[PDB]
């Protein structure tokens, strides 16, 4: 009951696509009931800089004059 | 099946306008003939590779490049001596500095493994409890601890390994770390260009690849506390790069190496060997 | 049973080791999560937020409230305003910052940098400001030509009481150090009056001004380090 | 359309030849522009199109009977070449390839023979012994004027003034690595017997893909007396030795306040 | 749970092991791969490059530029010019060439090796030079009449101003070590004037060449080793 | 998620062609989740030495005049 | 998944009175008899399940034997220096019971297996504490720089391979691929290294014949990690080697008497292996 | 991270071990394997050749050429010529032998042996013999009468020169222990005249005979043990 | 890519191959990319005496005689 995903890449390995070659795959089991006890996540690369950088009620654009 | 290096077609006597024995090395290009091109040969079949030579296998085995000395001590002084702090280079062993100077350029990951070893080294021997070391990582720009106590051995975000004595000799692997695309083994420049109002006296290291290397440091120490009875421990630290590719090969060095970089030492100047005939084989 | 070699790197312990380990509390039941507000998944969230520069750093502005404040007055000058070394965790001026702080824990970093800046005068005072960065390997912006030279802008000050600046990423590597390595100069950020700001009567004659710093969008950073702004006593 | 003849059209400069060799192109490769797959900066670069890529002529040096050879960096020698050198001090970064021609006259009486090196990286040693990597900057970038090799090694370890230079040993190449073994450096030979002239085109070599020009020089040349000049004359005639060096497909980036270096 | 045994070995450093490793920096965004020219995959590629040899290793001449100068004359004469045990990582003149350089890292080596002559006299010199080679027997020659005896090739001075000869694959064994061995001995190269130089007036009487060794297409090494070429002060670690 | 690749060979093994016999297969599985923690590649033994042997624009044969 | 083969199986018999009479065969032809018992009385039969499996020679090469001892001591007095290096050629001279059964083939090709036991024992009255120590092997091939001492730089070892021990782990192992630079090892060589000729000395190649003037595939280096402890501690390492993956040519006898040097050398005191019976008809 | 138990036996160094293990010279290409006659596979391929047994080794005899010699006579006898224990392992003379020296790396061997005989006398000599095997367990053969209670060839000199007897295997046991002990009786083989040799007038009156010994077909070793007849200076 | 190959018999087994079912197999994976590092290989059985005991030119029959 295996999981699969991209490792990832280093020096003599492709390009940032990563996704030239099978060979570039770490494979991995959970030994123990509690995931707790599982590794660490896989990266997450989702961002959201709005909530802190723009949290403007009304609808702002870079073009438009800030104030009006 | 992988390739082979080259098979030799079988040949017999020529008499043509042809002229593969006959060139012009001032083209820059190397003679091209073959033995078939030169004398009769037979057909042979050459099953022989060159994986033994590729630069994967070429760079294939841990070199030691460094050691360090660590020092526990039940006197007043030398607890300074429980941790030593170096600088991250591979220059310090010849045999791995040269191996890696055949190219100019290089990117590599590289693994690295620890050998440590210890004795007794006073006359007054008694009982030590086995010893646990702490290897860390210091980053550019990170702290420097100041004691083997110093509180930036809490180690929050520089790596570390912590190995007991006996067990199977420490090792981990660390990605290619350069910030240019490739490793420079040489550089033909300087780090800062001084400007026009500034002294002409104007090297001070600032000349050569040395100034521009800052891999942070190896830090390392015994963990604990003083034991009346002393330990001075020897560590060995090996490298071996991996997934290895290099570019813009160039000679290697026919003398002893002068610190750091390609300095001479006048000592060393002539390194070949005297014959005595051009004549004799 | 199973033959096996065990290899170098066997029971060491590694604090960047990513392994499976048995827990301590079998079986636990772990407190349901809630949508929590304002979740942050990365620290490149925090490092584009604008925060201030401590740019007074004159003795007797260190350390206290005026020191983000800079003053401008209305006084005829064509002396420099503004000198920053960019390197945004090696400046004594940014290493404080967020910016600065969230590169103290990292070794490397790259991408464009943008400095905004607010006046803050009266409504009734106008005026023009050179913003401008140099790159590094040259002469330290010494006059307002120098900063013409270079990559700049210039603020028309008015209704939109801020404008932005920005250094792109303008370096001979990919990635600087954080450190202050003499090699990946920062370059010159500075500032000259474009005019001398007009000022009417009956106004204040001496103002201030903010300036923020943040990274841009194309900006990451490499492996994390142990700060050197904390520490404590054994 | 023999090989032996040539004619080199770059910029708004013609290098002719009814002797050469056939031209080398260094790894097979020639230069280009930064692809954006592979760009580092964002400026939008300074392409001076033939205001850089045109030929310009190093000062000729002569050939005596006991030289031991002459070395130049190709970037530093350009450094006030016209446009180019103001492009050099106007813009933090820049990159370029070069080509280069080297000729050198003689009667089908000489003999000799002159190895064109061109070592990517080449760093020569410090001439001091004393304290390691100590070397001006006004000395390691001796412009058109270049510079020589000598057949001993005499470090200054009493005194900086002779140690700022480089410990350009010809045997040794300057670095410890014997001049035997140069030939692993592209390379071609004006072998006065037959050809006097030699062409190499040089990609640029770096491990980043642009560079700063003040602070790095990316590639040198070395011109070595494999074998002797002579003639029968006594009079032991020298011959000129001319390099010509245009840049190519040359870049700029990062436009700042031109610049000045320590000077003499 | 699952029960294991630990074989011999376990435990152990190996400095050619290649088992996997933790990394110290997990998760490392590592700088991108360009494009950069002149890209180097096997050693060999090294070896196949034409380089000097300092055959000239005469009191005087050896470790300064003459020793890669052979020279060569108008006068008559049935001597050698020159003479090379083909031992390319023993031999006091081949050890240091680039194809020597690269053999010393290695402990056993086989294939054809390339020999390559530059004459660099004047234009209106002319002349034949003959360059032998025979297999480790017999005796070296010392005569031209006995070089004749074996491989050879006769180069007429000209327009083309350089030849090669190859010394082909001819041993009893498929590798020969790069240690002095009699038992691998590699044969010898010599090379006598088969036509004097011949000098008009106003010419020079006295001419050099420039002798170049390099691996050909089937040249091969087996087996990595230290090299007896560079070395070092003990080291002693820092305190 | 295993790698199964062709071993070298050695004494008593095959004609060095890796088509006589299965006996000659090993396995691998990645473990890490960076790849620079794997084991060396496999060897790339593609070679071009004419880019530092014969460096020409112009393309001499080998049995041409080297020079016409 | 198949049925091995079994030796060979009997079948019934009868006696013949008849012309065919398979006694009688010569062996001045040089074949030997082949007559088995069916040929020559009234026989069972008999199926046969036996193996010949322990007799393959892949078995009888099979096991691992001492090589060699080699001697490691480590000590303060600086006197004994020399005695933290210890230099060993590989030879089976060392080992008479390994080297008989290799000689029963005139050439061979096998891949070979090392295993290193080590241990440890004080060599003179001093019995104090002393650290654990960590042992060093590095093989130096033909040609690589031999250390002057056991404390030098070509213990670097940056592209000889080596093995570091520590003292009371698993004894370490290491697999050799077939190192011959022939397509077999020869056992034995009839001839010299080089030919003598040309009127020089007639006794010329008396010290270089036979397989040792031709036999140099390296030397095994074994080195004490540790820096000296003020008690000496003593070091016997023995070790162990094993071929796997063999083939073997050309049958050839043991040797019958004790063996004396590297070579075929006999040893005038014992050259009469055979035992004495007192009669010729003695049962 | 995957849980796991290490069992007794872990760790341990066994001659007879059969584990993998790293390559010290990984990626080495063997050099090439050629062709070369006489590959053997099976030390038992050389079991079965025929090899001389040193009978004759009693009074000065003994480690000589002429040990391998058996003497005959045109005089009248009713004794043996010869006699040998059948065990390969335990007699002296059959130890000392190819099959011996094979046999001596083995504890337990069974199967056949193939005794054959070449007379080497006078091309005008003539005469008969009787070879034969008795089974153990019983009175010895002793004199020519009761050694023909067992398995015997009666060996007519002529052309064919040659001739031999298989001494079939007997036993009760599935193998035999190659070591001497009281229980694995090997059995007989003893050789006396059926008739004198005879010779005519001036030629040779005494023969020699060459005795041989090989394994039959059947014959098989097991155990392998340390052989008795190596010998060492201790080390 | 695991092998999969039967074992040499013990005292619980009836001496035929496949006659034991499934307690005769047993499982072997190469763990390493150099053949050298492999375990033993499975024996191998056959031989031909004849290029020792009787290697003659012509034929030679048991019952004829040998001298014919
Ligand atoms: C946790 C340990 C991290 C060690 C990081 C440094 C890795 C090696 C840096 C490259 C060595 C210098 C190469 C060169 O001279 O171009
Ligand atoms: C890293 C250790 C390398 C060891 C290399 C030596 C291997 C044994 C060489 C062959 C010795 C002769 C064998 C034979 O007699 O059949």
């Amino acid at each position: 009951g295996a999981q699969v995903s991209t490792q990832k890449t280093g020096a003599h390995e492709n390009q940032n696509v990563a996704a030239n070659g099978s060979t570039i795959n770490y494979t991995t089991i959970n030994y123990y009931k509690d995931s707790a006890s599982n590794s660490a996540t896989r990266q997450d690369l989702s961002q959201d800089p709005s909530k802190f950088t723009e949290p403007v009620k009304d609808l702002m654009l870079k073009t438009a004059p800030a104030l009006n | 099946q992988p390739p082979s290096t080259q098979s030799t077609e079988a040949t017999s006597g020529v008499n043509s306008q042809e002229v593969p024995a006959l060139t012009a090395v001032e083209t820059g290009a190397s003679g091209q003939a073959i033995p078939s091109d030169v004398v009769e040969t037979r057909h042979v079949v050459n099953y022989k590779t060159r994986s033994e030579s590729c630069l994967e296998s070429f760079f294939g085995r841990a070199a030691c490049v460094t050691i360090l000395s660590l020092t526990n001590s039940s006197k007043s002084g030398e607890e300074k001596k429980h941790f030593n702090i170096w600088n991250i280079t591979y220059t310090d062993t010849v045999q791995l500095r040269r191996k890696l100077e055949f190219f100019t350029y290089s990117r590599f990951d590289l693994e690295m493994t620890f050998v440590f070893t210890e004795n007794y080294p006073s006359t007054a021997s008694g009982e030590v409890r086995n010893q646990v070391y702490q290897i860390m990582y210091i980053p550019p720009g990170a702290p420097r601890p100041s004691s083997w106590d110093d509180y930036t051995w809490q180690s929050s975000s520089n790596p570390s390994i912590f190995y007991m004595y006996g067990n199977a000799p420490p090792r981990m692997s660390i990605p290619y770390v350069g910030i240019a695309n490739a490793y420079s083994h040489f550089y033909d420049g300087f780090a800062r260009v001084p400007l026009e109002g500034e002294n002409t006296d104007a090297g001070d290291t600032f000349y050569g690849l040395v100034s521009i290397n800052d891999f942070g440091v190896l830090a390392v120490r015994a963990v604990n506390r003083s034991n009346p009875h002393t330990i001075h421990t020897s560590v060995r630290v090996y490298m071996k790069p991996k997934h290895i590719r290099c570019w813009c090969p160039r000679p290697p060095r026919a003398v002893l190496y002068r610190g750091e970089g390609v300095d001479m030492i006048s000592s060393a100047i002539l390194p070949l060997a005297k014959v005595d005939s051009i004549t004799t084989f | 049973g199973l033959p096996t070699m065990n290899t170098p790197g066997s029971n060491q312990f590694l604090t960047s080791d990513d392994f499976q380990s048995p827990c301590a509390l079998p079986n636990f039941d772990v407190t349901p999560p809630i949508h929590i507000p304002g979740e942050v998944k990365n620290m490149m969230e925090l490092a584009e937020i604008d925060t201030l520069i401590p740019m007074n750093a004159v003795d007797g502005k260190v350390n206290t409230m005026e020191m983000y404040q800079i003053p401008l007055n209305d006084n005829l000058s064509k002396a420099p305003i503004f000198c920053l070394s960019l390197s945004p965790a090696s400046d004594k001026r940014l290493s404080h910052t967020m910016l600065g702080e969230i590169l103290n824990y990292y070794t490397h970093w790259t991408g464009s940098i943008r400095f905004t800046f607010l006046f803050c005068g009266s409504m009734m005072a106008t005026g023009k400001l050179l913003l401008s960065y140099s790159p590094p390997g040259a002469k330290p912006p010494t006059n307002r030509k120098d900063a013409m030279l270079g990559t700049h802008i210039i603020w028309d000050l008015g209704l939109q009481s801020s404008c932005s600046m920005v250094a792109p990423w303008i370096s001979n590597t990919v990635y600087r150090r954080c450190a202050r390595d003499d090699f990946t100069e920062g370059g010159f950020i500075t500032c000259f009056y474009q005019t001398r700001i007009v000022v009417p009567a009956s106004t204040p004659t001496s103002m201030f001004m903010l300036g923020f710093v943040s990274a841009c969008p194309d900006f990451s950073v490499r492996l994390l380090r142990d700060t050197p702004h904390i520490s404590q006593s054994k | 359309y023999s090989d032996r003849v040539r004619q080199i059209t770059l910029g708004n400069s013609t290098i002719t030849t009814q002797e050469a060799a056939n031209a080398i192109v260094a790894y097979g490769e020639w230069p280009t522009y930064i692809n954006d797959s592979e760009a580092n900066p964002v400026d939008a670069p300074t392409e001076p199109d033939v205001s850089s890529n045109r030929f310009y002529t190093l000062e000729s040096v002569s050939w005596k009977t006991t030289s031991r050879g002459w070395w130049w960096k190709l970037p530093d020698c350009l450094k006030d070449m016209g446009m180019f050198g103001q492009n050099m001090y106007y813009h933090y970064l820049g990159r370029s390839g070069y080509t280069i021609h080297v000729q050198c006259n003689a009667s089908k009486f000489h003999q000799g023979a002159l190895g064109v090196f061109l070592i990517p990286e080449f760093v020569m040693a410090c001439n001091t012994e004393s304290k390691t990597s100590y070397v001006s900057y006004i000395n390691a970038n001796p412009g058109e004027r270049g510079g020589e090799f000598t057949n001993t090694y005499n470090p200054s370890n009493t005194d900086a003034s002779e140690g700022r230079k480089f410990a350009a040993l010809d045997y040794l190449l300057g670095s410890g690595v014997l001049a035997g073994n140069a030939f692993v450096y592209p390379h071609q030979i004006i072998n006065l017997r037959t050809n006097n002239s030699a062409t190499i085109v040089v990609p640029y070599v770096n491990s980043l893909v642009i560079d700063c020009m003040a602070k790095h020089n990316n590639w040198g040349i070395v011109i070595l007396p494999l074998a002797p000049l002579a003639f029968a004359a006594t009079s032991s005639p020298q011959v000129p030795i001319t390099v010509t060096i245009a840049p190519m497909c040359t870049e700029f980036n990062g436009l700042r306040n031109i610049t000045v270096p320590v000077h003499q």
